[PDB]
């Protein structure tokens, strides 16, 4: 029973607007989020804390109420939102929220947002999946199947994919994410042995058009 | 005549000192703050008209970071100090320029030097499954010995994740995959990790807890160093290649073969100008790879695959 951090994949805003970086916490009693940033290049500091009870925000060292608010949406309940305000490219990064846990000795981070910011307006186009089923050759040959999903044409180059029949979620290999311009791609597959090819599994995959819940393929 | 505050902080956080007076016309009486640093030097620091701030005159030493403030309600008399320092410490009294003399017994405020945190972590690179990694984080600008130091795993797409830690008395030294130890000479501390995983790949991130101790507390974090892992070194094993076409969208499946420094391209003659590879290890100890591109449903195609020793085609027809 620990407690999780559920964070949108990515935040993209246009420069000079808002980024509201949710979190949704499960299984906390902690009183305490902390915002973390990671920058490439530098080492990863905490901007700021925010108090679950009170509301008071603790900012870090050259941090301040200008950039960064702390709060907890009134909406949907427990949610929390980090607002970076006047976004510039300097802010870009990968943004999570953490918490105190196992009586305050462990601490548990999400699985971040990263902050994109883009120069001027842009595309926020979906993922679209194909699917190759495993064919009767490469059963014959390797007594194994392998579903192949190429995840095409998605904005930003930012995307989750995982496969569960199992609440675990199954090992898979993933490509290197390839593209350029507004237009990226990743190919995941699953191979999965001539047994367990009956059983109907569930290819799940979350990007930040669909918000923050998941989109699922049968079969 | 009764003070309190007067805690042990470092020589850039705030102190907020109070004073409780009772038996007099509290309201009606001027206030003072004075400085005796360790004693003998009793020195008017911060005057207040408790009236109220009419005549306000803490400026000797401690100008633009003393603030007095009377309530009268709690009886409360308080010298905020912003920006304390290493002299600031002192036994700090309660009681043109109006003459106090009838002193309180002063509160000590004792102010440390200050902490910066330099986390220098060293000894990543690329190494095989089963070997044993040993990773080095020089601590520098604090005690070491009554520090809690911790290891966190980076992972891109993955939440940043605790691996071991210690504590002062911590006198645990944890036995399994994750091993952490520290040399207290060297102020070093070290992690290790036996028989290295593939999920075991990431930034390795040295990390000191400070804050007052609660959970308000903060993780300073090293720059860190990165670990990737990659197959155990396996006999060469030669790829089984298979073409999945769907829809004007074909693929080349690849599997099991180590090295992989195979060239893959899909290909009647006609070199496709939409084609990418994507090669991954797989859970056996050898990499597979997916070549991919469109060719329509009509169209015949071809994979070539260059496995060093071998190269391998299949095409499939109209
Ligand atoms: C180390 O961890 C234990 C966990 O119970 C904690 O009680 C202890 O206070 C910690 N060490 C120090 C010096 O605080």
């Amino acid at each position: 029973s620990c407690a999780h951090m559920k964070q949108q994949v990515s935040f993209t805003g246009i420069q000079g607007d808002s980024a509201r970086i949710t979190c949704q916490v499960s299984n906390a009693v902690s009183y305490w989020i902390h915002w973390y940033r990671f920058q490439d290049g530098k080492p990863p500091q905490r901007l700021l804390c925010l108090s679950r009870e009170s509301g008071e925000l603790l900012f870090d060292e050259g941090f301040g109420s200008n950039k960064f608010h702390a709060f907890k949406d009134q909406f949907n309940g427990e949610k929390f939102i980090l607002l970076i305000k006047k976004l510039e490219v300097r802010d870009s990064g990968m943004y999570y929220c953490a918490i105190w846990d196992w009586d305050g000795l462990v601490k548990v981070f999400g699985e971040g947002t990263r902050l994109i910011v883009t120069e001027s307006a842009f595309k926020k186009k979906p993922p679209k999946p194909i699917f190759f089923l495993p064919t009767s050759e490469e059963i014959k040959q390797k007594q194994s199947g392998t579903y192949i999903c190429l995840l095409e044409d998605f904005f930003p180059n930012v995307v989750k994919t995982y496969w569960k029949e199992n609440s675990q979620p199954l090992d898979a290999q993933f490509g290197p994410i390839t593209g350029g311009g507004n237009s990226y791609s990743q190919v995941s597959w699953l191979t999965v042995k001539e047994d367990v090819l009956r059983k109907n599994l569930t290819y799940f995959y979350q990007h930040e058009d669909l918000g923050m819940e998941p989109k699922a393929f049968s079969i | 005549l009764l003070e309190s505050g007067g805690k042990v902080t470092h020589e850039g956080q705030s102190v907020t000192l109070t004073c409780k007076a009772s038996g007099f016309n509290f309201k009606d009486y001027a206030m003072s703050w004075h400085w005796n640093p360790s004693g003998s030097n009793r020195q008017f620091v911060a005057s207040i008209s408790p009236k109220t701030g009419s005549k306000r005159e803490y400026k000797p030493s401690i100008q633009g970071r003393a603030l007095i403030t009377r309530n009268n309600e709690a009886n409360t008399v308080s010298l905020t100090l912003r920006q304390l320092r290493k002299e600031d410490s002192g036994i700090y009294y309660c009681a043109l320029a109006e003459q106090w003399e009838n002193f309180g017994p002063g509160t000590e405020l004792t102010v440390l030097p200050l902490e910066k945190t330099l986390l220098t972590e060293s000894g990543g690179g690329t190494y095989q499954a089963g070997k044993t990694l040993s990773l080095k984080c020089q601590t520098s600008g604090f005690q070491f010995k009554t520090s809690q130091l911790d290891w966190y795993l980076w992972t891109p797409g993955h939440a940043p994740l605790w691996l071991t830690g210690l504590n002062s008395s911590s006198t645990d030294a944890t036995e399994g995959r994750i091993t952490s130890s520290r040399e207290d000479n060297k102020n070093q501390i070290f992690l290790q990790i036996e028989d290295l995983g593939l999920r075991d790949s990431g930034q390795y991130h040295c990390a000191r807890r400070v804050g007052n101790g609660d959970d308000t507390d903060k993780l300073v974090f090293g720059l860190g160093t990165r670990v990737i892992v990659e197959p155990r070194p396996a006999a060469p094993l030669s790829p089984s290649v298979f073409l999945v076409r769907d829809q004007d969208a074909v693929a080349c499946l690849i599997r099991n073969f180590y090295p992989k420094e195979l060239h893959v391209s899909l290909t009647s003659g006609t070199l496709i100008s939409a084609q990418s590879l994507s090669l991954a290890p797989t859970a056996s100890g050898t990499y597979s790879a997916i070549h991919i591109g469109r060719v329509g449903e009509n169209d015949a195609i071809t994979c070539s695959v260059k496995h060093l020793g071998k190269e391998i085609h299949m095409s499939h027809q109209a």
